[PDB]
C-alpha cells in the first residue's frame, strides 16, 4: 500500500459567473456580487408613501395659467415629484412670451404643495370693466374659452376706467401671482378693447417694481392670432401686498396659488402610468428597489438611488478562480 | 496566479468539498472524505464581506439629480450644464468599472495567498514525518488515523510522537 | 544544552494607532502618520503679510454706497480678502433694486485695492440744484442723512434745469461709478422735487450707454418709504470720460473708486475677529497651519491650503501591524 | 497577511528591538540581544517616505475658492453652482479615503513581504548547518559566537567553515 | 568537474527607459509603453476631409455684419471647425453693443454651412428711402464704406416714409437676420437724417417681438464716432415670416445667412496657417496622429482626441527591471 | 521585489537570453545556451497587453472640446465655467498618474512573481536529484544531456529515471 495521505485543496462548484480583472478577462469564478441595478417595476410609484402631482395633458405654463383643455385639479395638491407627460398638447394658446419661464419651473422643482384661491374674484374686484372677453386660441369643447386664473379685462360701456387694485399676503406663505399683458396687433384694436392709446400696466411689490407698455404692430399669425400676449410672474413673501394699476392692457390674474416648500422634489418627463406602489427611487422609465450602489438605468432620479454609470456589468468576485475539472 | 497555488501547483480545485473555499482531503485505512479548514475560510470571509461593504459604503446614496430647461436665449449654459453632467458621468462610469476590475485581481491574489499559506502552515507541522507528493498532497511515513487527520486539520500535529516511526519507514 | 539560535522578527512598541484598510478595518500599527488637518487658530489673520478689509456692520452694497451708519474706512485701502460679518445690519437703506449687484460682487473679488476720491465735488458740479436732500430711511444719530458717496438733486428755487456733467478718468486704473435713479410714489412728489413730468436720466461711456425713466405708482412701504431707488454702476476705464445728463430723479454720484486688480482674493463672511497673526490660508472659522494635503475644517479657503473632503479621519499607516503580545 | 510572516509563522514582535523594523535575536554562550537589519529596515524606510510624498505631492495646493451669491432671479444658475461645488466634493472625498485604503493594504503587504525575504535569506545562507525550530528561530548544529553571528547578519555567512561540525551534531 | 547546471533566470538588455512607481522613482526597465502623446505637427489640416472656415482678419462680428475692410468669401461654405486669428483687427466698424453676441457664437458653433443670400435688395425694397449712407468708421481703400450685410436708410427728399418690408423663410432651413439701430448724439442729426423725432423700430417673427426706440446724448466719440449703432440678430424658422416696420433708425438687413447645423464644431483662435493636409483631431497649436489616451498639447481639441492632462510625463512599464550587469 | 527573486536571490538578468523575459541557461558537456520558456513568457505577455489595453480602453475618446465667451457683465458665469473645466483638468491628471504609478508596482511584481514560480516549479520537480547552488542554479547529481535539459525546460522531468545515479552522487 501506498501510504495514508492528506492533501490541501480549495473549493469549486458549477457556477458560470465571469468577471473582469486588469490581467485577464471572463473569468470564471465559484462566487461573485453583481452590484449593478437594472431593473424597474416600469410604473410611476408613490415616492415615500406621497403620490406625485400629474399634469396630464398639460405642461407646468398649461398648468399655471389654467389651460381651459385640461383636467382641473384639486383645489389643494402635495406631491413628491412632478410629472409632464411627453406629449404636452396643452400649454401657452395665446400665443406670446413667458417671461423667466424656465426660472420659475426651478422654483416649483421645491414646492411641496399648492392651494388654488381666488385672489380677486370675479365678480367683486372689476366694477366698470367686462370680464367676459374670451379668444378662440383657447378653445374648449369647440367653443372659445380663456385662462381658467386669468381675466380679460376690456371696456365698458365705451369707457376703461384706470384700475387700482391690491391684494395683502395672508397666507402664511409664499403666494404665486400671475398676469398677462395683451399686445394687439393694430391700434383700432387698441381702442375697441382699452380706449386708450398710451395705456400702462403697473405691479408693484416690496421687491417688484416694473411697468408694462403695449407695443403695436402687425404680427404673423400664431394660432390664428396675430395679438400677443405676455405672461410675467412674482413670488408674494408672506405679509406683503401686491398692487395693479393698469388703464388698458392687464390679463389680470384671478386665481393665485399659495405654495409650500420641500426637499428631493423636481420635474420629470414620463411615459409611464401611475400605480398602486411605493419606492424610495423613481425614474423617468421606473422604480428601482435596490440596495446596490450603481445603476444603469436612467440618470434622471427621484429620492434615494444608485448612482448612474453608462457600464453594462459591474460584477465583483467574491469567490475563486473555478476549477471543477 | 500570484503566488502559484490556484491553478499552479495545486492544478484543480474540489466539487465535493462544499463546506468551505478551503480544505483537506484525507485517505487512510478508516475511509476518505474531505473537510474544509474553518478558521481560515471564515477569516477569508470577512475580509471579503468588510471588502465588499467598503465599495458599497464609498458610493454616497444618489439624492434627487434632474434636469433643467432654458430658453432658446441660453444655449451657452445649456452645454455647460450639459457638460458638467457628462464630465460627473464620465468620472464615475471610469471609477466604478476601475475599481472593480484592481479590486478582482486583488480577491483572486488574495484566495491565491491562502492556499499556499495553508500548504506552508501543514508542510512545516509534518516536516519529515511526510513526503511532499505533489499536487498539494503528502503522503505520511506512518500510519495516520482519524484522530490523527484532525490533529494535522487543526494545529496540533506531535512530530516527536511518530517521529520514531516515520525515521524507519523512511530508512 | 539545546544549542545556539539565531532569530528573525519585527518590531513592535506600545503605539494605539488605528488605520483602515480594504480587508480589514481598527488594525493597530506601530506607525503611522495622519494627513487629514483638522485644527485651526480660531481667528482672522493677514494673508501673506496683507490685512483684509473688515467691513464692520456694513455689506458690500452698504459700503459702496456710503451707508451713514457704518464707520467710514481711510480714503485709500489695500486688502488680501474682503470680510462681512453674518449680521450686515446696513445695506441699502432706501428700498430699491441694485441691479447687477452679484455681478459687481465678482468684480471686487478680484480687487487688490481702492482710492475713495470726489468725482463731482458737492459744491462746485452742481449750480442751480439742490443738494441737501435727506431721508429718514438712511438715518444716523437719530437724525435723516442720505449716502456718503451720493447726492440727492433736487429743484432750485422753483426750477430744475437739465445737468450736464461729465468726468474724464485720469487715475491711471479702473473707476468704479455708481448712481440712483428715484422714482417717487405720486406725480406730484415728482414736480415738487424735479419740477419736470417727462424726466429722463442719460449715463454714457464709450462701452456704456443706458437711459432712465421714473415709474410712478404707489407701492408699499418698505422701511417707511412708498418711492424706490434704482441703484447703478459701471467700470470707467482709463482715460476714458462718462457724461451724466439729467432733468430730474438722478442720484447724482459724489465719490467714486479707483480700483486695482490683484490675485487670490475673494469675500467670505465670518463670525471670527482679527488677531495680529500671519498666514498662509485663511477660513471662516480661521487659520490653518499645515502642509497636509486635506482638511475637514471648511470649503471655503483664501491663500494656499489643503483639499477639502468631507472625511472624519484619513491615517495612512507607514509602519508594522502592531503584535507587541 | 498576505506572505504569511506577519501575524503567521513569526506570530509576534519584539518590543525590545528598537532601532528598525526588522532584525535579528541571537543566542549564545557569550549572551543575547536584539539587532535590527539596517540595509532591509533603510529600504523599506525610503520605499514607504516616497510612498507618502507621492500621495502628498499628487494633491495640488488648494488656492482660493470661495461662494458666489445669486439674485432671486437666478436660482437655476445657483443650483448649477451648487451642484458642480458638490460635485467635485464628492469625487476628492472619494478619491482620498479610497487611496488610503488601498494603499494602507499595500503596505501592510509590503511588510510582510519584507519579514519573509529576510527570513528565507538568511535560510539559503545556514542550509543544513542550522535547524527550523519554528516560529521563525534556527537552532545552529555549531558553536556560534559573536563574529559568527554578525556574519550571519550581514550576507557572509561561511558554509564550509563550519559544515563538518555541523555534520557531525546533525549525524 | 563541478557537473551539469541547469538555472532560472531573466531578460535583461541595454534599454534606458524609466518609469516612476509609488514606492520608487527613476526604475529603469526592459520594455515599457508611453501613453502621453506631445507631438503635432503645427498647422492647420482639414477635419475628417472637410476644410475649417478661416475668417483671416475678421471675427464672428466682423464677418457677419460684412466688414469691408475683410476678403468676402464665397456665398456658400460649409466647414468643420471655425478659426479666428490672434489679432483680429476688423469686428463691430461702427461703436455700438452687439446684443446677445456670445450667444450668437455658440450658436454657430454647432453650424455646418451658410449661405449668403439678398434677404431685401437694394434696390428693390428701399423705394423712398436713400440707402447710400456711408461713414468713415468702417471705411475700405480709404474711402468711407458701411457693412456689406445692411443698409443705412436715410430720408429722401425731405421725408422718411413709415416702411413695412416683411420675408417669409423659404429656404427650408433656419434664416440668420442682423440688423442695426443707429443713436445719433444730438436731436438735429436725428432730424437730419430720419425727419421724424419719435422714431421707433419694430421687428416681429412668430417668436420674436421686440421694440426699439433711438436714445439721444452726447457721448464720448468712439473710432471718431459720438453716435452708436446697436447690432440685433435672429433666427428665422423655416417657413416663418420676418416683418420689419420703423419710421427711422433702422439699419436694415441686406442680406441674411440661411444655416445648416452640424455636430463636434466649435470656434477656436490659431496662429497656425492652413495646410493641404487631414487629421482625425485639430488643436489650436497643431494636428494630432495619435491612438494614445492622454496628450499633453493643448485643452481645446477638435473631432477625436486623447484626453488632455497636465502630466509631463506617462511611461507604463511592460517589462522587467532592468539589470544587465 | 515583492517576491524576493528580480533583484533578490537572482541577482542580474541575462543580456544573452533575447528571446523571452524568463528562461533557462544550461551547462552539460554538449555544450551551453540561454532558452526562454515560452510557456510562462507568452502568459505574461498576454496579461500585460490585455492590462495596457484595459487603461487605454478605460479612456474614452475626448470629443470637440472649445472655450465659450461672457461678456463684462457675466464673470460669475465665466468663472463658474473656469471652475468646471479646471475641476474636471485637476481629477484627470491626478486619475492619470496615479493609475500609472500604481499599476507599474504591479507590474514588477507580477514579473518577479513569475520568476519565482518558475524557479519553484524546476525545483520540485529535481527535487533531491540537484542541489539549489544560489543565484537561481540547479547542480545535477547526474549527467544531464540535451533531450535531459529539454525535459527541464518543459514539465516532464523523470525522477525516478535518474534517482540511482543521482543517490551515488549524493553518496
Ligand atoms: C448585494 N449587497 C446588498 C451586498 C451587501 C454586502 N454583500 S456581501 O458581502 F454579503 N456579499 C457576499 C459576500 C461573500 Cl463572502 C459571498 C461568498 O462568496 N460566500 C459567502 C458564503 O460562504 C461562501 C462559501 C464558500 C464555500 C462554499 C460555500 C459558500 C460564499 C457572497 Cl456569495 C456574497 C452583499
Ligand atoms: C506629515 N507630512 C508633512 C509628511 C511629509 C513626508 N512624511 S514622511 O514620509 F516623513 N512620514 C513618515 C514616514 C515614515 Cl517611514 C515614518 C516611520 O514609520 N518611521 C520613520 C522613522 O523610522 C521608523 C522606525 C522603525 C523602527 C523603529 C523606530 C522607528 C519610523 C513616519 Cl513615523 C512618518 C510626513
Ligand atoms: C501604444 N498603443 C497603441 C498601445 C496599444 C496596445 N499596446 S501594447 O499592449 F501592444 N504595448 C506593449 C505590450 C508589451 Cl507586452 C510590450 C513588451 O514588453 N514586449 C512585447 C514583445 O515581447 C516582449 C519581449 C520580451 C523579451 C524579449 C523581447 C521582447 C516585449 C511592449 Cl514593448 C508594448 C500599445
Ligand atoms: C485538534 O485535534 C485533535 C485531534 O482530534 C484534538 O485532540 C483530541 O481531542 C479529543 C476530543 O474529542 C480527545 O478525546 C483526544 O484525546 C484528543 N487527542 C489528543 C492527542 O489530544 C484536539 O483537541 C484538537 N484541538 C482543538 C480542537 O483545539
Ligand atoms: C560581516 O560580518 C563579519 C563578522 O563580523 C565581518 O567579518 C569580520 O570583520 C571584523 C572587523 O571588525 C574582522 O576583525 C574579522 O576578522 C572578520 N571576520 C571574518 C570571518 O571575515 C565582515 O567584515 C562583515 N561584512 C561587512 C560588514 O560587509
Ligand atoms: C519535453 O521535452 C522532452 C525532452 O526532449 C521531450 O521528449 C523527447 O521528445 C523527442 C521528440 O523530438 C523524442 O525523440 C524523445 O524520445 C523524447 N524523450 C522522452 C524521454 O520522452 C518531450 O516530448 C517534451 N514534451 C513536450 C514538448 O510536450
Ligand atoms: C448548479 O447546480 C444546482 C443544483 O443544486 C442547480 O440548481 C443550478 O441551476 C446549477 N447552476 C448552474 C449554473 O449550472
Ligand atoms: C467566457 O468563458 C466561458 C467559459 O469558458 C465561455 O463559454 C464564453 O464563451 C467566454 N466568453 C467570451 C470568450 O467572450
Ligand atoms: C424590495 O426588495 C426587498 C428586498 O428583497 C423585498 O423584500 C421587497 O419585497 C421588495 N419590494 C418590492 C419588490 O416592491
Ligand atoms: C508609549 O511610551 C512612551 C514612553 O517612552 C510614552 O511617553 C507614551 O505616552 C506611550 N504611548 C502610549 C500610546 O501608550
Ligand atoms: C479598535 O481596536 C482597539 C484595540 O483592540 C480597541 O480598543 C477599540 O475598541 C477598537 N475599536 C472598535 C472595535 O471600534
Ligand atoms: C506653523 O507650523 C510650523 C511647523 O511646525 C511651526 O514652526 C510654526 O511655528 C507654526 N506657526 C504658527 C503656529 O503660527
Ligand atoms: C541598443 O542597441 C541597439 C543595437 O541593436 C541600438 O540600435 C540602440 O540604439 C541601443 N539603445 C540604447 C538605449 O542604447
Ligand atoms: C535615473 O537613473 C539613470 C540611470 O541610473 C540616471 O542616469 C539618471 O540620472 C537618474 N535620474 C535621476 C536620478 O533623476
Ligand atoms: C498617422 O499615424 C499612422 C500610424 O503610424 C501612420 O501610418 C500615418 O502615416 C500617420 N499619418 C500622418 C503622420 O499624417
Amino acid at each position: 500500500a501506498p501510504g495514508d495521505t492528506i492533501c490541501i485543496g480549495y473549493h469549486a462548484n458549477n457556477s458560470t459567473d465571469t468577471v473582469d480583472t486588469v490581467l485577464e478577462k471572463n473569468v470564471t469564478v465559484t462566487h461573485s456580487v453583481n452590484l449593478l441595478e437594472d431593473s424597474h417595476n416600469g410604473k410611476l410609484c408613490r415616492l415615500k408613501g406621497i403620490a406625485p402631482l400629474q399634469l396630464g395633458k398639460c405642461n407646468i405654463a398649461g398648468w399655471l395659467l389654467g389651460n381651459p383643455e385640461c383636467d382641473p385639479l384639486l383645489p389643494v395638491r402635495s406631491w413628491s415629484y412632478i410629472v409632464e407627460t411627453p406629449n404636452s398638447e396643452n400649454g401657452i394658446c395665446y400665443p406670446g412670451d413667458f417671461i423667466d419661464y424656465e426660472e420659475l419651473r426651478e422654483q416649483l422643482s421645491s414646492v411641496s404643495s399648492f392651494e388654488r384661491f381666488e385672489i380677486f374674484p370675479k365678480e367683486s374686484s372689476w366694477p366698470n370693466h367686462n370680464t367676459n372677453g374670451v379668444t378662440a386660441a383657447c378653445s374648449h369643447e369647440g367653443k372659445s374659452s380663456f385662462y381658467r386664473n386669468l381675466l380679460w379685462l376690456t371696456e365698458k360701456e365705451g369707457s376703461y376706467p384706470k384700475l387700482k387694485n391690491s391684494y395683502v399676503n395672508k397666507k402664511g406663505k409664499e403666494v404665486l401671482v400671475l398676469w398677462g399683458i395683451h399686445h394687439p396687433p393694430n391700434s383700432k384694436e387698441q381702442q375697441n378693447l382699452y380706449q386708450n392709446e398710451n395705456a400702462y400696466v403697473s405691479v408693484v411689490t416690496s421687491n417688484y417694481n416694473r411697468r408694462f407698455t403695449p407695443e403695436i404692430a402687425e404680427r404673423p399669425k400664431v394660432r390664428d392670432q396675430a395679438g400677443r400676449m405676455n405672461y410675467y410672474w412674482t413670488l408674494l413673501k408672506p405679509g406683503d401686498t401686491i398692487i395693479f394699476e393698469a388703464n388698458g392692457n392687464l390679463i389680470a390674474p384671478m386665481y393665485a396659488f399659495a405654495l409650500s416648500r420641500g426637499f428631493g422634489s423636481g420635474i420629470i418627463t414620463s411615459n409611464a402610468s401611475m400605480h398602486e406602489c411605493n419606492t424610495k427611487c423613481q425614474t423617468p422609465l421606473g422604480a428601482i428597489n435596490s440596495s446596490l450602489p450603481y445603476q444603469n438605468i436612467h440618470p434622471v432620479t427621484i429620492g434615494e438611488c444608485p448612482k448612474y454609470v453608462r457600464s453594462a456589468k459591474l460584477r465583483m468576485v467574491t469567490g475563486l478562480r473555478n476549477i471543477p475539472s | 496566479g500570484l503566488f502559484g497555488a490556484i491553478a499552479g501547483f495545486i492544478e484543480g480545485g474540489w466539487t465535493g468539498m462544499i463546506d468551505g473555499w478551503y480544505g483537506y482531503h484525507h485517505q487512510n485505512e478508516q475511509g476518505s472524505g474531505y473537510a474544509a479548514d474553518q478558521k481560515s475560510t471564515q477569516n477569508a470571509i470577512n475580509g471579503i464581506t468588510n471588502k465588499v461593504n467598503t465599495v458599497i459604503e464609498k458610493m454616497n446614496i444618489q439624492f434627487t439629480a434632474v434636469g433643467k430647461e432654458f430658453n432658446k436665449l441660453e444655449k451657452r449654459m445649456e452645454n455647460l450644464n450639459k457638460k458638467v453632467d457628462d464630465g460627473f458621468l464620465d468620472i464615475w462610469t471610469y471609477n466604478a468599472e476601475l475599481l472593480v476590475l484592481l479590486e478582482n485581481e486583488r480577491t483572486l491574489d488574495f484566495h491565491d495567498s491562502n492556499v499556499k499559506n495553508l500548504y506552508e502552515k501543514v508542510k512545516s507541522q509534518l516536516k519529515n514525518n511526510a513526503k511532499e507528493i505533489g499536487n498539494g498532497c503528502f503522503e505520511f511515513y506512518h500510519k495516520c488515523d482519524n484522530e490523527c487527520m484532525e490533529s494535522v486539520r487543526n494545529g496540533t500535529y506531535d512530530y516527536p510522537k511518530y517521529s520514531e516511526e516515520s525515521k524507519l519507514n523512511r530508512e
